[PDB]
């Protein structure tokens, strides 16, 4: 029914009109600064007058800076665009890791479309050709429910109807914009004309032949970067198998692009289109190449550049591909100047209970109060992330014994069977053969 | 159906479990690990209720201590419709698919949508066809006659239904199935009538029938995906499929939910030897457990302290710290003699071998001296040694002379080790001449 | 320029023997749908895609003549194969 | 007369009934509990019960564990598969080394199937198409059937086709007067050739001619094929066969290999399990021969612990000789043989020994008597005490130019002084390295 | 033609015993090699045994290629005679196995048996019918001899042969049957109402007499990889020529080795085996050596030569050092043929031959100075200033190489000692393996 994976009590980041975060509200406790901060971004994304802004935010490992950034998805809201990512992923063996990165830093510059689908649907009851050998127009007769409409049709829609083979008697859809046309199935009236046949035989349609909807298309640049770029070619509508040739992926070229973004803005510029940049959010950025590294520098000084949100737990750490750099963060020193950097500050003991708290309260469970100061205590003693993790098991062996309220031996049993990192290191070293 | 000689776990049919979630000593071929047993227990009532996704759990002990075993045990006890990929470590090692990209395939296949559709159908034998031409053969008129054995029927055909008669030959007698909506047709085969071998089909003959189909995240983010079609499911070259359609499936599955049509089962991802995987795919698990649409996935491993793929330093069990933090570690412990000797009992009973009571001791013995899979590998070998003295019962004299011909490691090392001029070394010397 | 075609009659190539052939043939995966005569439209149109299908073999000659003589179809006007 | 290469005087193992191996047979001397262990091995294949049984031939250099696995090839039979290999096949440029070694585990394991076929031939008489109403009107071909009419040795059939098997009639040039050949199954067809009731010395595209095939024409044969799973697996993954335009495409495209998914893998082997539960078809297992398995990476042994657990595997048989040696793609891991400790686990080593001076001597004479040579008592004296200094193989492949060298002074025996001049012309490891040793410019 | 390095050597230069002469054939010196060499010829001329690893070891410019050439040369006509290098073997599309079975299959040999029959006589009447389109084709052609008249048919390739080609009436033409070659003669009729559209001038020949149609047995040979390639896939034929052959499927070879089976049982194909050679062999992976060691091993595996120059060095893949490079399990099932260093009288032999061959009239003091600077540089040296010495002689209208010249041009052009020996005094003009230069003169 209801799902939860690490989050989903994360609702935003619980901040007042003037900017100033209270304790606990809307699933975050403590951390107040980074929460302000934070908050202070939001807005900056939202005056939308900025490109190629980067934020850094550094800290321990569970000190919440994931949470944090899902806190900016959730209060930028679904219209605006956010492309989360692991930097592990920017290393790919069909093109090189500068495009892979071009591209997720094109797929946070959306746009909106405002659209209007208009729809005939209904059974066919003419079907005259005519020549102007050329036809010039056919009309078409379709009936619904609630009376019929004729229509004049171009020839290539008749051509797109001859396709589907489509006789007197088939109720078929067709959009007025596209012009596609979809043969649903043969009308319910004509079933009896055979005993046994071939043909599905679907009721009327129980409204009007005419329908007309006012719709809201939301694309990005890179899906007209990759619809321009096709290199085997257009595809049709329908391919269950697949292409004959295998379609790999390609250094697409900057005049492309250019001619993308002069398209773009002269539809832009009549009042079509609505331009929303967003957030490009890299998680682990520790795992980057010092090659990557040196290419965000250009890539951070263009002129339609997202914001990009950083993350990262190491200290001073070697750089990847180096061997004598040493620089804080994993984070090289001729990008590290153009950043803003966000502390984030681990927990206490009242924090980490009243985690634990909501992290139960989500999942539906009920814990005693002294099951509460031991699993408190626990997450003090290990990590955070374990007292979480074992929540579950002992919600599980609460219910084996047939009872709904946690108490502190399910917690023991849960602890005897279940172990952490240092327990499990600590059987690792005093041990003689690989465990 | 599922063709097999005989597997290495083949008598581990689940996990030996009370209603209580208490392991009985010996249950579903597993004998001993208690613990293991109940934690995996617990796992599967995790995996059960589906209630909660993306928790990671590690299964780690010395070698030949049943963790394989564990995770046939859970698979088993999971069933049919519910998906468990199994997985090595060094398959995600393409060279037509990244690293990430081949774990984001193993990390959808693991999580299905449960669709429940119904469609009429057509059953029945075939008593009599006629097909009538005219005289030119424009039109073509038809009868058929099919009886169950509680109806019969005659039903007048138009040109289509012959045609799809005509093609693939159906003769009288024979007992086929007709989708009508779809124009399919399948031969069944032959009734019983002497006058293949099927009986005649019974009840009504339009019959409406519900089935169940389960579809994974994987097939549909390949479909969904114009660059190729269904065929790269078979094939294997998806090729790096990208992310917005996984975004677009992820929203369509949730609308699915939310108005009833479709339900999501969360299955198991396993990863066998774990300790095998680059530090850029540790860092990849880390990040893709939190997804809402993400499985439980198992890994286990056997290494101490030892270094970690990639880097310069050395991890406990071969894992990251920031891996091993959101992870829950089930630990195996070795044998004893008593279930030793069980488990051999049980590969005796299902490699159909009978053991003397004295054989029974000298493998046990051997087992606890040398090796359990050793023991486990020479049961089987003395059998056939046993049946060139045309005998059926496996001796103490099969189980030496198995001995004596099959060695095992500690004894190979040792004849290595006062013999290795005749041995290439690590300097790539070697002395081939018998003398000087 | 005509290096392969020398080559090729210099070694006897239109008399020699197949010497290999597959062991097992089989043709591409049915997928099936339950109930719904589009899939098989379009699998079938897919499948024997009469423009390519027309493209991969010929027209027989006295068809050809009943097109160009018999109809007044032009030459250009042909399905090309 | 015939051509020798290494190998050829061993015919088997050369056991008894109980499995006692004799002194000299099958070309075998020496090696009795090498080959006492592999007979187990042979009655453990022929058992046709077991999956994922892996032995280990650990021995020095030229102690027989190459001949050792050709005898078991031999002693199989050639109905069970045998797939030789080496450890360098497994780097491939097109696909995984994982790939490679599935691919080789799915090709060691054989199927027998009884296929009936549905056939038409003849020769053809009347080739007759006829005409479509619109043949341009864009969905539909030109033509709409073709009646064919065939005559056999007491039989004749005309029949009607729709145009899909007419594209392969025409694709395989056929006219009248030709004999030819129309398969039900998959739509094939084969064209024979000219028929012989007409006239045969007036042609000029060097055809031969076929009389009438005989009974009807109509038929439905029996069939038995060999086919391995690894066949299913590749004929279904680039399907070629049928009469679509992915099959016509498929053929015309360059083959290249690909990840084969454990999906389609799963499906064969339920079509598999479905034809044998009809008793159609039979199970045959076969052996998998890896030789140097030192040559292989961390990550393919690694993957072969679990490709043993499958419940189809075959048997494995690996051949080493190596011995406190660091395993490739480690560093520090040093285990015996050059596999990693938990294959060995897995594991039954059979150990081969190094041989005397008097099973020299008899093996220098079976390799003397199958090249065709005949050779003195003192020139195979020598050649022994050779074989004991230097190395065996370098006694072996001695003989052909002391053959050579006897021929070309016109006599049929091999002495003393051909061997000396065969030494004096050929040198071996030893005398190369001290003269590499004592060398101003390594000469 | 052009002037190789080892363009005087062909022939081996032995007697009917074996033994070799002091001086012939291009060859002189080297006589242990040389007899080692000629029974290594014995033996691939022979056919009987297969899989037989050969290693010729030396010091540089000893004549180990020499050594090559001179089995090459020997081995005749129509016997494979591979010549590959070390390095080619890593592709960037096939594996370095897949690289080494196809270089072992090209060295073996297939000599099919053909039964081909010959037409030829005058064209009196070609009908050519074709569709509207063009694709079907067919006709009837009447060619005539002197004594005999006959009407043949004509299919679609002999259709094409005849388009192409041009061929009217009076014209004589020659037809192989098994080959669809048709080729023509002449012509004879002289036709006088000829349509000046081409400024054709073909040759009068005679009217053929005797019989029409004569049948001849013709013998080609073809290598094993050729009939691999060509049942590979539906266009194999391009590949033999393009290279574009990627990792041939062991079943094709597993069946191409029955069929080729099949047709020696019968008589219509023999097997001729030949030589693999691999110059600098140590260039090699220690994959490519655990390759070698088993597929020497096989029937149709030919005779390996190998030719290093290499003591005991670096094995690559590796971390240890062997002998030439080289694996002792490789070195185990090879016999080895050594080679020694030169005198004066042997380098001034080659040196007179290659100025025979280089068609230089070189004078008796010069050649003792080209002697002298041969003996104390290296071989190659000294053979490579005989060409300049000759150029600069021509400067001066002499066509006599004097002493004077063979000055000027050791003079022009220096030898390793000369350019080592400049290179270590003036180490600041060169770029140092630090990188470090001084470019200024000041
Ligand atoms: N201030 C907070 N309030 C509530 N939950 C938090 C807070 N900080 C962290 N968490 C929880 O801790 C868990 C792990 O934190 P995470 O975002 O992974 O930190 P990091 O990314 O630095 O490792 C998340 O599930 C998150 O819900
Ligand atoms: N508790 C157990 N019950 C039954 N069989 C077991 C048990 N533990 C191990 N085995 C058997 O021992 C054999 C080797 O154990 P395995 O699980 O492969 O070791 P590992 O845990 O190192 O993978 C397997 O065939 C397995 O079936
Ligand atoms: N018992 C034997 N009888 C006869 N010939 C043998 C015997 N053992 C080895 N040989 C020969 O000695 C050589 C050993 O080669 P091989 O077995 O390939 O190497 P290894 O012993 O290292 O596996 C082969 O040519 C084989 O013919
Ligand atoms: N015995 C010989 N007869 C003829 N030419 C020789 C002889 N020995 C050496 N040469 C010449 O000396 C050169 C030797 O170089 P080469 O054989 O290529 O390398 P290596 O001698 O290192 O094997 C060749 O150009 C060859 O022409």
């Amino acid at each position: 029914v209801t799902r939860t994976a690490a989050h989903t009590h994360i609702k935003g980041l619980g901040l007042d009109e003037s900017g100033v975060a209270k304790r606990v509200e809307g699933g975050f406790v403590g951390q107040i600064e980074a929460r302000e901060a934070c908050g202070v971004i939001v807005d900056l994304i939202k005056a939308k007058k900025m490109s190629g802004r980067a934020i850094l935010l550094a800290g321990g490992p569970s000190t919440g800076k994931t949470a944090l950034a899902l806190a900016i998805s959730q209060e930028l809201g679904p219209k605006v665009p956010f492309c989360p990512l692991v930097g592990s992923e920017l290393y790919s063996v069909e093109v090189k890791k500068t495009e892979t990165l071009m591209e997720n830093f094109r797929r946070a510059i959306g746009l909106r479309i405002k659209e209007t689908k208009e729809v005939y649907e209904g059974e066919v009851t003419e079907l005259t050709p005519e020549d102007a050998k050329t036809i010039s127009h056919v009309i078409v007769g379709l009936k619904s429910a609630k009376g019929t409409k004729t229509l004049r049709l171009d020839p290539t829609i008749y051509e797109s109807i001859q396709r589907e083979k489509v006789s007197i008697g088939d109720v078929i859809y067709i959009e007025a914009n596209t012009g596609a046309v979809k043969r649903v199935g043969r009308s319910d009236a004509y079933a009896t004309e055979f005993d046994l046949e071939t043909e599905e035989y679907v009721p009327l349609p129980k409204g009007e032949v005419h329908k007309k909807k006012e719709i809201v298309q939301d694309v990005t640049l890179h899906d007209l970067d990759v619809a321009n770029a096709r290199p085997q070619g257009g595809q049709d509508v329908i391919s269950m198998m697949g292409q004959l040739l295998k379609p790999k992926k390609t250094e697409i070229t900057e005049k492309l692009r250019q001619e993308v973004n002069k398209v773009v803005a002269k539809y832009i510029d009549q009042g079509v289109a609505e331009l929303i940049p967003g957030v490009l959010f890299i998680d682990e950025v520790n795992m980057l190449d010092i090659e990557i590294f040196t290419y965000l520098n250009k890539a951070l000084e263009s002129n339609i550049a997202p914001v990009v949100v950083l993350a990262s737990n190491r200290g001073m750490t070697t750089v990847r591909g180096t061997e004598d750099v040493i620089s804080p963060h994993g984070v090289p020193p001729d990008l590290i100047d153009r950043l803003l950097i966000v502390r984030t500050l681990p927990y206490d003991k009242d924090e980490i209970r009243t985690i634990i708290e909501r992290r139960a309260t989500v999942e539906r469970l009920q814990v005693e109060s002294s099951a509460l100061d031991l699993l408190a205590t626990m997450g003090t003693e290990t990590s955070l992330r374990y007292a979480l993790q074992l929540l579950a098991p002992c919600g599980i062996l609460a219910q084996t014994s047939n009872r709904k309220e946690i108490v502190v031996n399910d917690v023991n049993e849960a602890k005897l069977l279940f172990l952490d990192a240092k327990r499990s290191t600590k059987i690792l070293e005093t041990s003689a053969n690989y465990l | 159906k599922s063709l097999s000689l005989i597997a290495a776990h083949s008598h581990i049919t689940g996990l030996g479990l009370d209603e209580n979630l208490q392991p009985r000593p010996t249950s579903e071929g597993m004998v001993g690990q208690l613990q293991a047993r109940r934690a995996a227990g617990v796992i599967l009532k995790m995996v059960q209720n589906g209630t909660i996704a993306g928790r990671a759990v590690l299964v780690a002990g010395p070698p030949s201590t049943g963790k394989t075993a564990l995770a046939m045990g859970v698979s088993q006890s999971l069933g049919k419709d519910v998906p468990f990929t199994a997985i090595a470590g060094s398959e995600i090692f393409s060279l037509e698919l990244s690293k990430t990209e081949a774990l984001t395939q193993a990390f959808r296949k693991s999580i299905g949508i449960k669709i429940k559709e119904e469609t009429e159908l057509i059953e029945g034998e075939v008593v009599e066809i006629q097909i009538d031409r005219s005289i030119t053969g424009g039109h073509k008129q038809g009868k058929l006659t099919i009886k169950t054995t509680d109806m019969e029927t005659i039903y007048e055909l138009g040109n289509k239904m012959i045609d799809g008669l005509t093609k693939e030959k159906v003769l009288a007698g024979d007992v086929i199935s007709i989708d009508k909506a779809s124009g399919k047709i399948t031969k069944l085969g032959r009734s019983f009538a002497r006058s293949r071998f099927v009986q005649c089909p019974e009840g009504e003959l339009q019959k409406r029938k519900t089935v169940v189909h389960t579809v994974s995240l994987h097939e549909i983010d390949v479909i969904n995906s114009r660059t190729q079609g269904f065929l790269a499911l078979f094939t294997g070259d998806t090729g790096e499929i990208r992310s917005e359609v996984r975004d677009q499936i992820n929203t369509k599955v949730a609308e699915w939910k939310e108005e009833g049509k479709a339900e999501i089962v969360p299955g198991v991802l396993f990863i066998d030897e774990v300790h095998m995987l680059d530090i850029e795919c540790f860092s990849f698990i880390n990040r893709a457990l939190e997804d809402e649409f993400a499985p439980i996935v198992m890994m286990a491993t056997n290494r101490g302290v030892s270094k970690t793929r990639g880097t310069n330093y050395k991890s406990p069990h071969g894992l990251p710290l920031d891996l091993l933090d959101r992870s829950i570690i089930i630990t195996t412990k070795s044998y004893n003699e008593q279930e030793i000797k069980t488990i051999l009992s049980i590969r005796a009973q299902e490699e159909e071998v009978e053991l003397s009571s004295d054989a029974l001791d000298l493998l046990t013995k051997t087992g606890v001296e040398t090796s359990l899979r050793y023991s486990s590998n020479l049961i089987s070998v003395a059998q056939q040694i046993a049946m060139k003295r045309k005998n059926n019962t496996v001796e103490v004299e099969d189980v030496k002379r198995a001995y004596l011909l099959f060695l095992d490691s500690a004894r190979s090392v040792k004849y290595v080790q006062e013999n290795e001029s005749q041995y290439i070394d690590d300097q790539g010397n070697v002395q081939i001449s018998i003398a000087k | 320029l005509n290096v392969e075609k020398h080559a090729y009659e210099r070694e006897y190539l239109n008399c020699i023997q197949r010497g290999y052939h597959p062991n097992v043939s089989a043709p591409p995966v049915t997928i099936e749908v339950l109930g719904s005569s589009h899939v098989t439209n379009s699998i079938n149109n897919e499948l024997f895609d009469p423009l390519i299908s027309q493209a991969l073999s010929d027209i027989p000659a006295i068809t050809q003549y009943n097109m160009h003589v018999k109809k007044g179809i032009p030459v250009e006007d042909f399905p090309k194969t």
